[PDB]
RNA sequence: UUGGCACCUCGAUGUCGGCUCAUCGCAUCCUGGGGCUGUAGUCGGUCCCAAGGGUUGGGCUGUUCGCCCAUUAAAGCGGUACGCGAGCUGGGUUCAGAACGUCGUGAGACAGUUCGGUCCCUAUCCGUCGUGGGCGUAGGAAAUUUGAGAGGAGCUGUCCUUAGUACGAGAGGACCGGGAUGGACAUACCUCUGGUGUACCAGUUGUCGUGCCAACGGCAUAGCUGGGUAGCUAUGUGUGGACGGGAUAAGUGCUGAAAGCAUCUAAGCAUGAAGCCCCCCUCAAGAUGAGAUUUCCCAACUUCGGUUAUAAGAUCCCUCAAAGAUGAUGAGGUUAAUAGGUUCGAGGUGGAAGCAUGGUGACAUGUGGAGCUGACGAAUACUAAUCGAUCGAAGACUUAAU
C-alpha cells in the first residue's frame, strides 16, 4: 500500500539509487497503488552521472511491495522491500537493465519492456 | 465467561482461593457470580482427581492452595491428598455434575444473590 | 420467480474451473412448505406463503417458541404439514405454479442464477459516531479535547434546533439489507444447502429471504 | 470438527495427492501457469514459513531468495493449480511459525536436515 | 447545564410515574406454607 | 465588501483563522440537454435550460486570501451571529513581564514589531438520535401482511471497437452504440490477507515460597519475548448506484389559421435532460381514516350484568445469546440439550511428566505431531432450568341488505 511520502528503492540503472512519491495518478482522491501502478516521485540519491539526476520530477511503476498482492485463485505474492521503476512516458523504461525480481502482474499493465529486462518474473 | 469485577490476577487468584475452600469445607456460601465461575474449576479439579496419575497430581498442584487440614483423631493431610484420596473415589462411577447450587435470598448489605455451592 | 427461506451456517471457499478461489456462504434450507396461496380477490395482491424448518408439536404447558401454539398448528394443518419457525411469503413468484402443500426444495436453484439474499445484519449494540456513521474523529493530540464524540449538531440563531436526521449515536444493527446480484455456485440436494457467492447479512444461524433479482 | 454441512460441501475440494510437511522444510511447488498461450510449470522453490486452519481453507507459505530480494508465496494446500509438492528436504525447527526468517541472510538462515 | 425553571409539583409527579419497586417474586413454600421467594431456599424451613 | 445611521443587546449577545458536522440558494466549476459561431470533427468562445450528484493532496504564512508543486471531469460563487467554542484548538488579536525602532523632558505611548502568557459548567425545557411502558383501533389472541406517507441512493474516468472510418493538402481526427476495466463513495461479511486477542500454548530474567534437587506458584506493564482460538475489525472479501417506463425544461418539429401568404400556436399533437414521477433499497395502519388475509378460543351464574374466574394466549420466575446500557428481541425450562460439567473433535501451540540411553557438565535422543488447549462442532441429563404464582374473552347501538 503505497501512498505519498513514501520512500522506495529504484531497481534499475537509470541513476536514481533511490526515490519518494507525491501523487498516485488513476483519480481524485486516489490514496494508494500496488504493483502495476504508476506514481510521480523525485529522486533523492542518484548515482555519480546517470541520465536521471537528483532533484528531478518523474514518472515511475512500482514493481515489488512489502504489501504484496493477492491473485485469483488466492496466492498471494508479497516481497521484502518496496521498489519501483522509472519511465519514459511510453511504458519503458529510463535505464538498460532492471535488477532484482518483478511480480507477473506487470505483464497486464503493459509493462512488457520491464518484463523482459528482469531477472525474474514471479 | 466473566470477569467478577476484577482484574486478570485478582481473579485468578481469587478463583483458586475459592476452589481450594470450597475442597475443604464441602460447603460454602458465596454470591451467584463467583459461584458460577468456580464451578468449572472445581469441577475440573475433581477430574484432574479422578485419574490420580501423577501428571494429573503435579497439573491439579497449581491451582490448589496448599492447606492442612485436621481431620478426626488428629490426621493431618493436604487439599492434594483430600481431593485424590477421598473426592476422587466418591465420584469414581459419576461422569459429571459434581456440584449443585442452591439459591438463597438476597444479604443486607448488598442485593447480592447469595448462594451456597456444595460439593454433591 | 424462485424464492426459498433458509438459514445462513457458515462461509467457506470453493475453488471454481479455472482455479479462482470462490468465496461462498453455506445456506442450508429444508422442508419449505408452502402454506396458502394468495389471491387478488381474496386478499388483493397475489403471492405465497412459505414456511422454514420444523418446531415441535403443541403440548399443554409450554414455555417457549419451541412448541406451536394452538394458534399456528391449526394454520399448517390446513396445508398439511407440520409446525415451521420462520413464515415469509413471496411476490415476484407466478402463484399458479405453486400449490398449497407442497416442498420447496433446494433444487429450485441451477448452478449461475442471479438472486438476492435478504437477512437481518448482526448487531453491533449501542454505539458512537465514528463506527455507526463513520466519521473522521478529531485530534488525538496538539491538546484536544474532542476525540470521538460528534461535532456540530447545528448553526447557531438560523435553526435554533438540530434538524432531523442530525447522525448522532444509537443502536447499530437489526436492519433488513438485501445485497444484490448474488449468484449461486452449486446446488446440493442431499444435505440441501445452496452455495451463494459472495457473503450475506447476519449472525451464525440467522434466516436469509434468497428469490431472484428484481434487476 | 467444524461445521459438519461445510465439511461436506467443501470435501471434493480437498486434495489427497499431497505429501505431509511441517513448517521448516525445504520445498518444492510446481505451478501450472497459464500464461501466455501454455500451461507452462514454474517449479517454486522455498522454505515453509507457516500454515493454517483445515479445510479448503488450509494455506501455506514458502520463503526464497530470488535476486538478494525476499519473496514470500502464500498457496492455498488445496489449490489445483499445484501438480505436486516434494520436500526437497526436511528441516529441525522449534516453531510452528517463521516469521523470524526476515530478517536473516545467508548462512544466518542455516537448516539441519532430518 | 443548569435548570432554566422549576420543574412544577405536575412534571415532578408525571416523571415519577414509573419510578415504583415491584412486588417479590414470592411463592410459598411446600414444606411450611411461608412465602419464599422463587428458585430460593426457604429462610424458615430450609428445603429445596 | 468598504461604509453611513445608532434601532435590541454594556446587572456580559466570546470576534479571527483552523478542526468535526453540515444545511440551503443558483448569478453552474464538472457532469446531462440545446440555439449558435468568424463551429469542417477533436478544438475552443458565447448564450439558454438546468442544483441530482460530485466538486483533491501538499510547500509558505496565525492567516482568510493569495502564490507555488503535483493531480482531477471539475478542483464553483455565496447565505447560514463573515454557520458551528455549554462540540474542540487557541497560532493571530486584546491584561499584567521583557526588549528593540520611533514619539514624549517624564510618567509612558504606538493596532509599529518581538519572546512569554489559567479556554469553567454534573443538561431542566424545546430540539435531535435510539430504545421501553400505558392506552385506542366495539370480543380476547398467535402469526403473515397491502401501502397513505417518509427516508437513502442519485457522481464519474480511461482503454478497446466501430475506425484511422467520416472530416481532413496535410497535420490531425467522432458523433453515435457496444464492450471492457478503474477512482471516489455507501453498504454487508470474516472464507482469504492482516490487526487485536489481560482465564490458549510456548521460551526466558531477577527475586520470594511450597523443606531439598527436579517440578510448580506469587510479584515485577499480562515482567518480558515468539505465536495465536472465538469474538470484534480494514487496509481484506462480495455487492451497489443496472435497466426501463410516464410526464416535462430550454430546444426541435408536424398540421394550422387570425393575417386566402407565411407562421411552433390559438385549437390538437408530437418529440426532447444526470432535472420531475415511477422504477431500485429501507421504515412505515398512533395512516385516531387506526386497513387486509389465515388460524385459535366460545359458559354460566345473572335477578339483570359496572359479573366471577377461566379459554386461546402470554407473563412472573429461572438456564441462556444469533440479541443487549437497563428494559426489549431471540434460543430454552425435565414430556428438557438452554447453560455448566463429562466424552469425542476442529483450530492453536509445538515434542508434557516419568522413564531408559549418551555427555564431566551445560544438554540431547526415543517413548509420543506427545502434552495442554477460553468462546468453536457433536453426543450425553451428570449438575442447574425442581415447586409454584399472576394476568388474560363472553363481544354496543343505529340503519340497510340477509
Ligand atoms: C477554573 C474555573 C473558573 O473559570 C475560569 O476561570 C474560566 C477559565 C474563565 O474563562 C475565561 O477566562 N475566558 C475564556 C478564555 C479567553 O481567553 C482569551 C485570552 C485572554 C485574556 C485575559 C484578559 C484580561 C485578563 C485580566 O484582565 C486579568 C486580571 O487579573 O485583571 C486576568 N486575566 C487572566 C485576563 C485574561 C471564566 C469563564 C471567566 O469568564 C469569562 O471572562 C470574561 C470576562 C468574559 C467571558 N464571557 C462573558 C465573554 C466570561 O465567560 C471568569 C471571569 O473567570 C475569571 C468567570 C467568573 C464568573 C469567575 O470568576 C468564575 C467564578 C471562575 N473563577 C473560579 O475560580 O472558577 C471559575 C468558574
Ligand atoms: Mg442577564
Amino acid at each position: 500500500m503505497i501512498q505519498q511520502e513514501t520512500r522506495l528503492k529504484v531497481a534499475d540503472n537509470s541513476g536514481a539509487r533511490e526515490v519518494l512519491t507525491i501523487k498516485v495518478l488513476g483519480g481524485s482522491g486516489r490514496k494508494t497503488a500496488n504493483i502495476g501502478d504508476v506514481i510521480v516521485c523525485t529522486v533523492k540519491n542518484a548515482t555519480p552521472g546517470g541520465v536521471v539526476k537528483k532533484g528531478d520530477v518523474v514518472k515511475a511503476v512500482i514493481v515489488r511491495t512489502k504489501s504484496g498482492v493477492r491473485r485469483n485463485d488466492g496466492s498471494y505474492i508479497k516481497f521484502d522491500e518496496n521498489a519501483c521503476v522509472i519511465i519514459r512516458d511510453d511504458k519503458g523504461p529510463r535505464g538498460t537493465r532492471i535488477f532484482g525480481p518483478v511480480a507477473r502482474e506487470l505483464r497486464e499493465g503493459n509493462f512488457m519492456k520491464i518484463v523482459s529486462l528482469a531477472p525474474e518474473v514471479l | 465467561y466473566r470477569k467478577l469485577g476484577r482484574t486478570s490476577d485478582q481473579r485468578k487468584a481469587m478463583l483458586r482461593d475459592l476452589a481450594t475452600s470450597l475442597i475443604i469445607s464441602e460447603r460454602i456460601e458465596t454470591t451467584e457470580a463467583r459461584a458460577k465461575e468456580v464451578r468449572s474449576v472445581v469441577e475440573k479439579l475433581i477430574t484432574l482427581g479422578k485419574k490420580g496419575d501423577l501428571a494429573s497430581r503435579r497439573n491439579a498442584a497449581k491451582t490448589l492452595r496448599n492447606v492442612e487440614i485436621l481431620n478426626e483423631d488428629e490426621t493431618t493431610q493436604t487439599a492434594l491428598q483430600k481431593l485424590f484420596g477421598e473426592i476422587a473415589e466418591r465420584y469414581t462411577e459419576r461422569q459429571g455434575g459434581y456440584t449443585r447450587i442452591l439459591k438463597q435470598g438476597p444479604r443486607r448489605g448488598d442485593g447480592a444473590e447469595s448462594v451456597i455451592i456444595e460439593l454433591v | 420467480t424462485k424464492g426459498i427461506l433458509g438459514r445462513k451456517i457458515g462461509m467457506t471457499q470453493v475453488f471454481g474451473e479455472n482455479g479462482e478461489l470462490i468465496p461462498v456462504t453455506v445456506v442450508e434450507a429444508k422442508e419449505n412448505v408452502v402454506l396458502q396461496k394468495k389471491t387478488v380477490e381474496v386478499d388483493g395482491y397475489n403471492a405465497i406463503q412459505v414456511g422454514f424448518e420444523d418446531k415441535k408439536a403443541y403440548k399443554k404447558d409450554a414455555k417457549s417458541n419451541k412448541y406451536a401454539n394452538k394458534p399456528a398448528e391449526g394454520h399448517a394443518k390446513k396445508a398439511d404439514a407440520a409446525p415451521k419457525r420462520f413464515i415469509r411469503e413471496f411476490r415476484n413468484v407466478d402463484v399458479d405454479a405453486y400449490e398449497v402443500g407442497q416442498e420447496v426444495s433446494v433444487d429450485t436453484f441451477v448452478a449461475g442464477d442471479v438472486i438476492d439474499v435478504t437477512g437481518v445484519s448482526k448487531g453491533k449494540g449501542f454505539q458512537g459516531a465514528i463506527k455507526r456513521h463513520g466519521q473522521s474523529r478529531g485530534p488525538m493530540s496538539h491538546g484536544s479535547h474532542f476525540h470521538r464524540a460528534p461535532g456540530s449538531v447545528g448553526m447557531a440563531s438560523d435553526a435554533s434546533r438540530v434538524f432531523k436526521g442530525q447522525k448522532m449515536p444509537g443502536r447499530m444493527g437489526g436492519n433488513t439489507v438485501t445485497v444484490q446480484n448474488l449468484e449461486v455456485v452449486q446446488v446440493d440436494t442431499e444435505n440441501k444447502v445452496i452455495l451463494v457467492k459472495g457473503n450475506v447479512p447476519g449472525p451464525k444461524k440467522g434466516l436469509v429471504e434468497i428469490r431472484t433479482s428484481i434487476k | 470438527t467444524n461445521h459438519k454441512l461445510i465439511e461436506a460441501v467443501t470435501k471434493s475440494q480437498l486434495r489427497t495427492d499431497l505429501p505431509s510437511f511441517r513448517p521448516g522444510d525445504t520445498l518444492r511447488v510446481h505451478v501450472r501457469i497459464i500464461e501466455g498461450t501454455r500451461e507452462r510449470i514454474q517449479v517454486f522453490e522455498g522454505v515453509v514459513i507457516k500454515r493454517r486452519g483445515g479445510g479448503v481453507s488450509e494455506t501455506f507459505t514458502v520463503r526464497k531468495i530470488s535476486s538478494g530480494v525476499g519473496v514470500e508465496r502464500t498457496f492455498p494446500l488445496h489449490t489445483p493449480k499445484i501438480e505436486k509438492i516434494e520436500v526437497k528436504r526436511r528441516g529441525k525447527v522449534r516453531r510452528a511459525k517463521l516469521y523470524y526468517l526476515r530478517s536473516l541472510r545467508g548462512k544466518a538462515a542455516r537448516i539441519q536436515e532430518i | 447545564a443548569v435548570p432554566k425553571r422549576r420543574t412544577s409539583k405536575t412534571r415532578k409527579n408525571k416523571r415519577r410515574t414509573h419510578f415504583k419497586i415491584s412486588v417479590p417474586g414470592m411463592t410459598e413454600c411446600p414444606n411450611c406454607g411461608e412465602y419464599k421467594l422463587s428458585h430460593r431456599v426457604c429462610k424458615n424451613c430450609g428445603s429445596y
